[PDB]
RNA sequence: UUGACCUCAAAUCAGGUAGGACUACGCGCUGAACUUAAGCAUAUCAAUAAGCGCAGGAAAAGAAAAUAACCAUGAUUCCCUCAGUAACGGCGAGUGAAGCGGGAAAAGCUCAAAUUUGAAAUCUGGCAACAUUUCUUUUGUUGUCCGAGUUGUAAUUUCAAGAAGCUGCUUUGAGUGUAGACGAUCGGUCUAAGUUCCUUGGAACAGGACGUCAGAGAGGGUGAGAACCCCGUCUUUGGUCGAUUGGAUAUGCCAUAUAAAGCGCUUUCGAAGAGUCGAGUUGUUUGGGAAUGCAGCUCUAAAUGGGUGGUAAAUUUCAUCUAAAGCUAAAUAUUGGCGAGAGACCGAUAGCGAACAAGUAGAGUGAUCGAAAGAUGAAAAGAACUUUGAAAAGAGAGUUAAAUAGUACGUGAAAUUGCUGAAAGGGAAGCAUUGGAAAUCAGUCUUACCUGGGUGAGAUCAGUAGUGCGAGACUAUGCAC
RNA sequence: UUUCAAUGGCCCGUCUUGAAACACGGACCAAGGAGUCUAGCAUCUAUGCGAGUGUUUGGGUGAUGAAAACCCAUCCGCGAAAUGAAAGUGAAUGCAGGUGGGAACGCCCUUGUGGCGUGCACCAUCGACCGACCCGGAAUGGAAGGGUUUGAGU
RNA sequence: GUAGAGAUUCUGACGUGCAAAUCGAUCUUCAAAUUUGGGUAUAGGGGCGAAAGACUAAUCGAACCAUCUAGUAGCUGGUUCC
RNA sequence: GAGAAGCUCAGACGAGUAGGCAGGCGUGGAGGUUUGUGACGAAGCCUUGGGCGUGAGCCUGGGUCGAACAGCCUCUAGUGCAGAUCUUGGUGGAAGUAGCAAAUAUUCAAAUGAGAACUUUGAAGACUGAAGUGGGGAAAGGUUCCAUGUGAACAGCAGUU
RNA sequence: CGAAACCACAGCCUGGGGAACGGGCCAGGCAAAAUCAGCGGGGAAAGAAGACCCUGUUGAGCUUGACUCUAGUUUGACAUU
RNA sequence: AAACUUUCAGCAACGGAUCUCUUGGCUCUCGCAUCGAUGAAGAACGCAGCGAAAUGCGAUACGUAAUGUGAAUUGCAGAAUUCCGUGAAUCAUCGAAUCUUUGAACGCACAUUGCGCCUUUGGGUUCUACCAAAGGCAUGCCUGUUUGAGUGUCAUU
């Protein structure tokens, strides 16, 4: 019975908890599996970046609205103002978020600048090799897999 | 040191794979060194033994004896050599088995497949 | 851990009092030796062990990163002390210098013969011979569990770049080779004992300051890391006790032993 | 009377399809009590066990009728955190989520509501021909006819939009074999090195000497601890096969490519799921509190309507979403199955019940229950033959390194027993203290070191000479004889 | 070591006020046989760092050989602020105060258990400051003034 | 009164039995509400009962089997070296 | 110097259940170390020999045996038994004891055989006494049927059956 | 030919004290191998974790106008209509 | 004095501890996705020169075809019509076959090797009986076909 010093005990162990104990002996195995999947994916989509470019958005609530973080995708207005069709955006690694909107010019201008920097660093290969078309590039020889965060970090 | 993920150093597994080996696998397990003259002639270090091969015993109480291999008892990993026997109680002579690793081959029972095995193993005829 | 079902897979029940038998559960039925025998208890043959072992026992132990780095720093400092190498069993009587640092050409060795010849030239090979002579069959049931042979530890070879040095040295008994950027306490203090004999390549030795830093300058390869300070500035306390500044103010020594 | 249509039958009609099993993990239904509350009924155990239905390699969930209340976020899942918190609770015992934030992985879409109406533009089946193949086993194409279908099959659209018109813009999918490589792999091997000498031993794989290889000193085997005897271990290419426009000038060429998308001004527009939402009530459930989800029954909608905004109600604002239809990889799970590598695990009363012909023998009408049991030796060399005995056997012999290894077999404890020896004993025995008796055990002394005595032979010792300046130790050439 | 003599010695374990008990278990021997592991909490100790601390949710050297070692970013937990049911408000009159005892140190005596001056830790104590509460108190705010009080505060 | 079906008394034998219900003698009934094979139905808070809480496979004031379940025990026993 | 964890001098004191703490002894496995032990005999076991410790325990001679094992610093735990009507196995005293006595009953000769109270043949004496100790079936068993052999186990004595 | 129960260790009395009726302790009486058949005084002989009684915040069968429910049944409302 | 009893030791028993071993277990991790009306899982009965349990297999029966290897199997053999070879082997592997009675189990049954029906082809005198062989005959549902039913609704005679 209770007679010692300290907090009154609270332990939630009245169900058959030993039946559902989850151990982590596979933690290094999972880490190796996930790294190998990334390496396998990177070699498959090369020279495309492994990560797609993402917008910068302000987190909600007063606890985090002083910060900046990656969002899901660029708004339709942001893509419009950067001269990118929404159907073309996905074909060149630009995610589209139809749900997010631009309530202020600052959010719009910040992400339009991210797209413009992405497009200026982007090398689009022609659909038919050796027959460059509009919107493509003619110096595809120096194409390599590079990190988007190396070019467009979240500031 | 081994490094392959496909190689097991488990004593339990190695012993199970050795004593449970099938007949054709036990043939490679029962290999003997070639003699010095034969190594140079055929550029081959060792071969699976065969019936009608000529060997000399290199270890044990029968060291220095020579003869044909009369039979390859693979179920026991043993060679039976001609005139290598011991006396039973009743006077009958019982053959004495010798491990293939404990003999050296001095003359090969060469034949079409054996000749093919020498060339495949990188050797010469 | 034992199997969670071990000792549980029976229908046994206590037969209660009045049968002149202990009240432990017993197998029902008939026709077999098992019938009527006691079951389940930690004291019963083919029962369940007391407190069966579980997989969720705590196997791993966390150490604070700074203490781990302290430990490795101490272990590396001990490797610079010839008395500790000798005390830890390393046959270093003939080596020219401690720390022992060899040219970067060793990083490009291709053959075990070259590695062996280098060890003989710097008189480190007697440590390897010690390892070879010490090899034995393990005492006990570990030899049944893939732990057949035991032997002493030889020199630890620490490099900066691997241009073949790892493959040239690895087959030599007792020798371990490690990149300077991943120093391991299990190798630097084997068994928990300080003073591992270490052979550094020039580039590895020249990277130690960037690896560890100093007490006042941050390590380049360990963000915000500084070497620890000691609690005593001069550890030669015998010198301090017998120093002029101390001996000139003490009282008269007094008798070490007195007559009865 | 026939025919059409509708509805409904039958056939061993032509062709298909479902069931049973596996259940570790997955989606549901149904559903306890032991237990805890120091009694006990609500509560808890537990939305658990048992029972029932149904799947896959994962399942389920999923592109907001979602958050929030911010400078806002942005499908789902999982992890960390939120948090043992808000909350629930005979507010007792106990119970207990979510938004943000960080991270793993990321992917988005399909219908129904529209007049193609200058053309059902759609689909199945039969028959025939022509292709195709993991494959004579697979998978289609075209033609034709018949069915389906206007009680609606296609096409543009799915609200993120979009459609119809006004006006201005560029233009793309498939066969052959090279090199670069890549999945099953291989005639699978170029892949290294002692089986020399001595000692012990039945056996060398032991100890010693002398060597060798090492990108190989993992492991196993072999008559005892083998890197070099054997298999392997380590290292590294060349013969195929198939995916082979996946990438390259992917060349060399097929001839796809003539009419479909992108933005661009102006309009008028913009169909959007009903016994459903919602309300009441009853039961259940939840952390969800004047109802969180689910279900029954009653009532039963609307069109800037409707849902949500965690205290019931009426009103007014604001924000946010857009239900009642649908699909979807990954990150997640996995005590089943299959394959593989390990372990500070157990070591034959242990470890699975089962190391062995184990879910076996055996029990029970049945549901079910369910053991015990590993080790001669390197090799059977498993004891010829003689003798005694009806025989089983014994005794000689024999084999073996060993029979103090004889299969009733490694070692071979204790309880318990026989024989031999010793000793003691008047209704227990055992123990303690002290000695007697008998039996039995240890002193190895006076070795070392020092001096004296006897004889003996001998490169002969103290101070010095010389070879780091002053003082001290040492070795070394001679003298000191 | 055995045995004899003399003297002493009840059968152990257990529950119990009390066991040699006519209280219970125990015929014998072998092998097995019972305070563990986990989620917490509390004191004490050790170690690291310290107004901070915590690399193991994750990501990287990584492919070689890698369940280890080693490295690395943003969050987050606990701590750096309390109080109140809450809306809220939120810690220096002063050397971050005074008093008493007091470690250590310094100075004077004159050989005493001394006197004098600073005064760490800790305890007792008088105040000040923050929150709550109770006051008067010159639409909204509660500033100066107070209080026998109150808080797991400064 | 015999076969069959029972089971009163000896409180006989036996009572580590021939036997987890038997043996001897004695006794009850012996042409019907009789005795009985096989087939068939009723199953556990259920059955079945000319009723004894009887019987339901040596089990009955609620069978047997497995599971929940290592159920809980303020109670008894034990709890290993100096 | 005197493992400063050392050395040295002195004084007082000593019951203990339940209980508390400390320092030690012993066991399996892990890291380190010890030119550690070992087929010229490891481990284990026996002992009518020796030594050490207050004790837990430890070392050693002799015997047996045959393949591994130990000391020191650390790590770790399924780590120490006289008891639990404890578990499983083995084995005792009771003991050559209780007993092997229902169902009337056996005897002689021969054969066979190593061996005959129990086999077979002949002879005698008896019993079931047709609601049978006779001759068949149903259920249940499943080869028990028959011949030839055998005689370890079983036939609670025996065995040629 | 060949079990079993039972068994701390055992087994000659009187008195004392004592868990209040001892085989063992204290004081006496005494005391001689190995055994057979019987016997029923003693071993508070064996059996079975007392079935009587009490205690337990332990049950179960049964009862009832106990507490709390419940199949069923009855009456009404609403729907079917 | 023996016998007897008791203790100890040697030796011999009884028993199977101890030690050493271990093709087993347990636990962790990594990888993979594949049952069945084309008859599964499971059950039964059979198959080898001498084979009962296990493995395997199915009247093609410890197997056939095919591919690889290349001389065994082994307890006894037998086979040297083969061993410089399309060839030993309970070898490995595996893309073709065989695959009894059953079982979801499918003509109806089943404590029955019980009782039927259909098609074709054969046998015996038999287009109808009998015998044999081959191939067939369950249920629900779907698309389609054919043949129909209705005082369901119609047009034309
Ligand atoms: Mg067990
Ligand atoms: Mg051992
Ligand atoms: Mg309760
Ligand atoms: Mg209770
Ligand atoms: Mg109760
Ligand atoms: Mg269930
Ligand atoms: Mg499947
Ligand atoms: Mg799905
Ligand atoms: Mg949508
Ligand atoms: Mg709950
Ligand atoms: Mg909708
Ligand atoms: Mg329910
Ligand atoms: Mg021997
Ligand atoms: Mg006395
Ligand atoms: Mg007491
Ligand atoms: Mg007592
Ligand atoms: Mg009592
Ligand atoms: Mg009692
Ligand atoms: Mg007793
Ligand atoms: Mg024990
Ligand atoms: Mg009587
Ligand atoms: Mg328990
Ligand atoms: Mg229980
Ligand atoms: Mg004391
Ligand atoms: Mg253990
Ligand atoms: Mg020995
Ligand atoms: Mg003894
Ligand atoms: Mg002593
Ligand atoms: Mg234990
Ligand atoms: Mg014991
Ligand atoms: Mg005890
Ligand atoms: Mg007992
Ligand atoms: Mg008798
Ligand atoms: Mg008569
Ligand atoms: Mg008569
Ligand atoms: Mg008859
Ligand atoms: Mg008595
Ligand atoms: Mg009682």
């Amino acid at each position: 019975a209770i007679h010692v010093k300290g907090q009154l005990p609270n332990a939630h162990f009245h169900k058959d908890w030993q039946r559902y104990v989850k151990t982590w002996f596979n933690q290094p195995g999972r880490k190796l599996r996930r790294r190998q999947a990334r390496q396998t994916k990177a070699a498959k989509i090369a020279p495309r970046p492994v990560e797609a470019i993402r917008p910068a958005v302000k987190p909600p609530t007063i606890r985090y609205n002083m910060k900046v973080r990656a969002g899901r995708g660029f708004t339709l207005e942001e893509l419009k103002a950067a001269g990118v069709s929404r159907r073309v955006a996905s074909t060149i690694g630009i995610p589209v978020d139809h749900r997010r909107r631009n309530r202020s010019e600052e959010s719009l201008q910040r992400n339009v600048e991210r797209i413009k920097v992405y497009l200026a660093h982007l090398i689009v290969f022609p659909r038919k090799a050796g027959q460059p078309k509009k919107g493509d590039a003619t110096d595809v020889s120096g194409a390599e897999q590079t990190d988007v965060a190396a070019v467009l970090p979240i500031t | 040191m081994k490094f392959s993920r496909d190689v097991t150093s488990s004593r339990r597994k190695q012993r199970k794979a050795h004593f449970g080996a099938p007949s054709s696998v036990r043939r490679v397990l029962m290999s003997a060194p070639l003699s010095k003259e034969l190594r140079e002639q055929y550029k081959i270090r060792s071969l699976p033994v065969r019936r009608d091969d000529q060997i000399t015993v290199i270890r044990g109480s029968n060291k220095g004896r020579e003869g044909k291999i009369t039979s390859v008892y693979r179920k026991k990993f043993l060679l039976l050599i001609e005139r290598v026997t011991r006396e039973k109680a009743n006077g009958a002579s019982a053959p004495v088995g010798i491990d293939a690793s404990k003999v050296v081959i001095t003359k090969l029972h060469l034949d079409k497949d054996r000749k093919d095995l020498i060339v495949r193993k990188g050797g010469k005829v | 851990a034992v199997s969670e079902k071990a000792g549980h897979q029976t229908s046994a029940e206590s037969w209660g009092t009045g049968r002149a038998l202990a009240r432990i559960p017993r197998v029902g039925g008939g026709g077999t030796h098992r019938s009527g025998q006691a079951a389940f208890g930690n004291m019963c043959r083919s029962g369940r062990m007391f407190a069966p072992t579980k997989t969720w026992r705590k196997w791993h132990v966390k150490v604070n990163q700074n203490e781990k780095r302290y430990a490795i720093s101490s272990a590396v400092a001990a490797s610079g002390v010839p008395s500790l190498l000798l005390a830890r069993g390393h046959r270093i009587e003939e080596i020219p210098e401690v720390p022992l640092v060899v040219d970067d050409a060793v990083q490009s060795f291709q053959k075990t013969k070259e590695a062996v010849a280098l060890l003989k030239e710097i008189k480190a090979y007697r440590d390897v011979v010690k390892v070879a002579n010490s090899r034995k069959l393990r005492a006990g049931k570990g030899k049944l569990r893939n732990r057949r042979h035991v032997q002493r530890r030889g020199p630890l070879v620490v490099f900066n770049e691997d241009a073949g040095i790892v493959k040239a040295f690895r087959n030599i008994p007792g020798v371990e080779i490690v990149n300077v950027r991943r120093l391991n306490l299990l190798q630097l203090a084997p068994g928990g004992h300080l003073g591992r004999f270490v052979i550094w390549t020039k580039s590895a030795f020249g990277l130690l300051d960037s690896v560890f830093g100093s007490t006042t300058e941050a390590a380049q390869l360990k963000k915000n890391y500084f070497l620890p300070e000691n609690i005593i500035s001069n550890a030669d306390v015998t010198r301090l006790i017998n120093s002029d500044e101390i001996q000139s103010i003490v009282k008269a020594a007094g008798p070490s032993r007195v007559k009865r």
